[PDB]
This record gives structure tokens, C-alpha cells and sequence, in this order.
């Protein structure tokens, strides 16, 4: 669940 | 004496004729493959809504559940970026064995509108895979991406040696899949069945042709013939060999670009989730269709491609 949190930022280097 | 300097005369010009022609029609294989890959990814890229998922990840940051989608976005990256590859490499070998089987009848024709019709009819059964056979081959992706990645986590740190290991054995897996007789995966992908050669026609060309394409079965014959050649092909172990071949050396330029892009911001290991983000960015790269594309060129341009090639075009014995 926070392991997903630190995912989050991992989204915009879809860009 | 003056005549034998004649005869091999004439036998120099039609060697120089049957390599001026060959080298021609690969050439024409490359310059159709291009010409077709926007057909054949823009169906793929629909498909595979890598783009949505990641729309709606964020989306959420600021219904399926984040877990969901973060291994629904793992799973069809992943599976769009094979489909890719493999869909490339088939339709590849597949404009290579249709073209050169073609040339060679030309060729001998020429040596010694009923057979432009039978060629023609050849020629439209890219069709199949454009529009049907990519889907079973995605289907055999997502299924081997789901045994190989299906339990990692996007948070875990991987190498590129870690990753295109998994990489490899995911290709190994379809691979073991496609080339299976059950007719292969690969058969069904770029051929109709039986039945249904006559409907493929007819989403392709107009009732002029199919008028007379049917006025005469003998070209009904002459396909049949051309596809059960191509077919004969398909089935062999070197074309198998040579369509993963493909795909190995597509997936190694994607990585190398990759490990370049890494090198450059600063090999440290980086998260899963940062590798998916990379491969789509590169399989934007897979699908660009243009001349300057030197991975396509590469692909259009392997030497065990030439050498199948060249094995057809020579196949007279056919």
C-alpha cells in the first residue's frame, strides 16, 4: 500500500 | 569458339538479370512492410490501452482498484511490446516468402491476365493477419506475459540482464506455442482456413477481379497452389528459427537504446514499473514506419532472412 504510494511518481515517466 | 564467348555471354546477362531481380524484390519486401505496418499496429495499439491505464493510475493519485491496474498496466505494456515484435517479424518472413515465390515464377515466365490474377489474389492475404491472425498471437503474449511476470511486483528493482531474462524466457514460452502443430499458431495467423479463401478475396478486391478471378478455376488452382508452397514454408523449423530470430534481435536494439538512455541521464537497477514506461516508449519506435527507421531496416535485413530468401528464389523444384 505504500509500496504503491512510491509508485506514484513512477507514472509521469510514462510520458 | 566466338559462339561459346556468346552463350556465356547470355548466360552473364541473365545471372546479372536473376541478381538485379532479387535484390530488387527484397528491396519491395522492406518497401511493403512499411507500407503495411500502420495497418497492422494500429489495431494492436487500440487493443492494448497501455496509455488509458496509466491515465487512470494518475487519475487516482489526485472503479478498479490501484492493485488492479497496476498489474493490468504491467501485463498489457508488456504484452502490447511482444505483440509488436512478433506481429513485425510474421508479417516480415511472411512479405518475404510471398514476394520471392512470386519473383521466381516471374523470372522463369520470362525465361521461357489469368496469372496476374492468381498473383494478385496471393498478394491480398496480408489481409488475414492485419485484420484477425494479430489477435491470437496477442493472445499467446498475454498468456506467457501472465506466466512470467504475472507475480512481480512493479515496485521491485530489476537489472537489464534481470529483466531481458525474463524477457527471454516469456519469448520462449510463445515461442514453444506458436511453432506447436496442433497447422501452427503461425499457419492460422497468416492464413484463412480452407473455407474462407475465397471470402478473404472478397474484403480485398472488387467484382471486376472476382468476375474474372471465377470466370476461370484454374486460378482458384494457381492460388492454391502458391498458398500450399507458402504454407510448406511456414511449417519448417529454419522459418520458425528465423522469426524469433527477429523478434531476439528487435527486443536486443529496444534494450541497448534503453541501457544508452539510463547511462546517459547519470548500470543501477531500476523498478519494474520504470522499465514498462521505457519499452513503451521504444515500441513507439517499432512502429514508426519511416526509411530512417534503422531498426526496421536491420530487421528487413538480416542475413538468415537473405539466405531464406534466397532459398525460395531458387526453389525451382517447387
Amino acid at each position: 500500500d505504500d509500496d504503491l504510494d512510491d509508485l506514484d511518481d513512477l507514472l509521469d515517466d510514462f510520458d | 569458339l566466338a559462339e561459346l564467348n556468346e552463350r556465356l555471354k547470355e548466360e552473364n546477362f541473365a545471372k546479372e538479370q536473376i541478381k538485379r531481380r532479387f535484390k530488387q524484390t527484397q528491396n519491395d519486401c522492406y518497401m511493403t512492410f512499411l507500407s503495411l505496418l500502420p495497418v497492422l499496429t494500429e489495431p494492436i495499439y487500440e487493443a492494448l490501452k497501455v496509455e488509458e491505464i496509466t491515465r487512470e493510475l494518475q487519475n487516482k493519485r489526485f472503479t478498479k482498484s490501484k492493485t488492479q491496474l497496476w498489474n493490468e498496466l504491467r501485463n498489457q505494456s508488456i504484452t502490447r511490446f511482444l505483440t509488436l515484435l512478433y506481429c513485425e517479424s510474421l508479417l516480415i518472413v511472411f512479405l518475404h516468402l510471398q514476394l520471392n515465390i512470386l519473383s521466381r515464377r516471374s523470372y522463369l515466365e520470362t525465361a521461357i491476365q489469368d496469372e496476374n490474377l492468381a498473383e494478385q489474389a496471393f498478394l491480398s492475404y496480408s489481409w488475414w493477419l492485419l485484420n484477425k491472425g494479430w489477435i491470437d498471437i496477442k493472445n499467446q503474449v498475454e498468456s506467457s506475459v501472465e506466466d512470467i511476470f504475472g507475480d512481480i511486483n512493479p515496485r521491485q528493482e530489476l537489472s537489464i540482464e534481470e529483466f531481458a531474462t525474463l524477457i527471454n524466457k516469456t519469448q520462449q514460452i510463445i515461442d514453444k506455442q506458436i511453432y506447436a502443430e496442433k497447422s501452427s499458431t503461425v499457419i492460422t495467423s497468416l492464413l484463412p482456413p480452407a473455407n474462407m479463401e475465397l471470402f478473404l478475396l472478397q474484403q480485398t478486391n472488387d467484382m471486376e477481379f472476382l468476375t474474372n478471378f471465377n470466370n476461370n478455376i484454374q486460378n482458384s488452382e494457381n492460388v492454391s497452389k502458391l498458398l500450399n508452397e507458402l504454407k510448406g514454408y511456414l511449417m519448417n523449423d529454419q522459418v520458425s528459427a528465423i522469426i524469433s530470430l527477429l523478434v531476439t534481435v528487435g527486443i536486443s536494439k529496444v534494450l541497448d537504446n534503453i541501457v544508452v538512455n539510463l547511462m546517459n541521464k547519470q548500470i543501477p537497477k531500476v523498478k519494474l514499473a520504470s522499465l514498462l514506461a521505457s519499452i513503451t516508449k521504444q515500441s513507439n519506435q517499432l512502429t514508426n514506419n519511416s526509411l530512417d527507421n534503422e531498426v526496421l531496416y536491420t530487421l528487413n535485413n538480416l542475413q538468415e532472412l537473405d539466405d531464406l530468401s534466397a532459398s525460395v528464389y531458387s526453389n525451382f523444384d517447387a
